Formats: structure tokens, C-alpha cells, sequence
């Protein structure tokens, strides 16, 4: 569908039925965008994981599959805790804790980029909530 | 070192409304920086920030704005974990969004 800009706490609320897409307020969700600062960096075999916090009450593990994009993966571990990133990716529900498989990301170095991201997310959530209430 | 808990985005004037040990994120204006203690203010409110373990590698200018992520030690004192300059930030829009995030579910 779209790029669904979401808060991390809401990402953790998406419902899955294991048996490609999840559902948020009844809406099918696959591709999502999140914005927050890097709380941690963990290195795994074949993947780098950035834990991101957007202050929504939950943090999100963002996975960079090295072989899928060596370039982006390199930029990912070049980051430092405290850096703010805008990540676009797909939700992964293999484990009990959902994670985001990154497709692309950009570091946000303009201090104003974050509140604009919060603004966009509150507006998006409000609109989807209204639609969901009118159709249900 | 930051912990896996999510920070509560608040105003400095709300720090004393939170529990000790809680991770907090807030913006503040530099009033003074001495003896490992950074004093930040926002309007009539203020907070003492311990930056002894996270000494910036660049000089801090009086009245500049900083984004802080840290843990509340006790009323009026925060142990800093992360510091970043908020230079050029649109304060009115920033406070508007902080308020909205606290009010919207």
C-alpha cells in the first residue's frame, strides 16, 4: 500500500496470524517508517542490528541484512548511539518480538526533523483511527 | 549502557513529576557548566545534569540548547547518558509536538 509512518509502540501492537502482512486497526500493514535515536548497536553473523527509541514507550530492533545491501549495512554500523535515523522497512514477526528489516535509512542531523516526524505520525494515526471507526 | 527502556519525552518542568531511575528525554538551555554539573533551564524551570561520565569533546556555549537523554537521580538532578546539540531547533513547534504526544493516545 504505502509507507505507513508509525510510532514504535504502535508497531509492537500490530497483529499477525503467522499463516507477509500484519494488521493495525484492521488495516493491512507491511511497509513502515520509523524515526528515533540509536540506543544500541549489536553485531550478529550476517546482520547488524540498531535498537531505536522514539520515546513512544517501546524500542525497536532494526535489522540490516549485510549481504542484501553491503553499502547501507556499512553506513548503519558507522552510526553512533544518540544519532537520529529515519528507517524504512518491512515488519518481521518470526519471533514473539516484532522487528524491522531495513530497506533504506538516512541519518537525520537537522534537529527539526524529529518533531516533524512526530507531527506526521500523530496526524497519520488520527486519520487512520477515524477511518477505522467509520468503517467499523 | 543506555538500557533497553524507552525514554519519556518531557519538559524540564515535568522532571519532578517523574520517578527516580526513570529514563527521560528533554531539551534545555545552558545556564552554567561547572564541576561536572551542567545546569539547564527552560523558562522558569531548571535541572541539574551530571555529565561527569559523558564530557563533550567540544566546548559548550552559554545559552545554547541541548537535547538530553538521562535517568532521574532524585528531584532536580539527572544523570546524563546522551547529549546532542539542538541548534536551530524551532522551539515553538518542538514544544507543540511534545505536548501533543503526551495528550494524544
Amino acid at each position: 500500500s504505502r509507507w505507513n509512518p508509525m510510532f514504535i509502540s504502535d508497531v509492537h501492537k500490530i497483529s499477525f496470524h503467522p499463516h507477509y502482512i500484519g494488521f493495525w486497526m484492521g488495516f493491512p500493514i507491511r511497509w513502515i517508517q520509523i524515526v528515533g535515536y540509536i540506543a544500541a548497536i549489536d553485531i550478529y553473523e550476517g546482520k547488524h542490528v540498531l535498537t531505536v527509541d522514539d520515546c513512544s514507550g517501546m524500542v525497536l530492533r532494526v535489522v540490516f541484512i549485510i549481504q542484501d545491501d553491503f553499502s547501507m549495512s556499512k553506513r548503519a554500523i558507522s552510526m553512533s548511539p544518540g544519532n537520529v535515523v529515519c528507517v524504512f522497512g518491512k515488519i518481521n514477526s518470526f519471533r514473539s518480538e516484532v522487528e524491522l528489516i531495513a530497506q533504506s535509512f538516512e541519518e537525520l542531523r537537522d534537529p527539526n526533523d524529529e518533531w516533524k516526524a512526530w507531527q506526521k505520525r500523530m496526524r497519520y494515526k488520527k486519520n487512520l483511527t477515524k477511518i477505522s471507526k467509520n468503517h467499523h | 549502557p543506555l538500557g533497553s527502556d524507552s525514554a519519556k519525552l518531557i519538559f524540564i518542568n515535568q522532571i519532578n513529576d517523574c520517578k527516580d531511575g526513570q529514563k527521560l528525554r528533554f531539551l534545555g538551555c545552558v545556564q552554567s557548566y561547572k564541576n561536572g554539573i551542567l545546569r539547564l533551564i527552560d523558562g522558569s524551570s531548571s535541572v541539574t545534569c551530571d555529565v561527569t561520565v559523558v564530557l563533550p569533546d567540544v566546548s559548550i556555549q552559554k545559552h545554547e540548547w541541548l537535547n538530553i537523554v538521562g535517568r532521574k537521580r532524585q528531584d532536580g538532578i539527572v544523570d546524563v547518558l546522551l547529549i546532542r546539540s539542538a541548534v536551530g531547533i524551532n522551539l515553538p513547534r518542538y514544544r507543540q509536538m511534545v505536548s501533543e504526544r503526551q495528550k494524544c493516545d
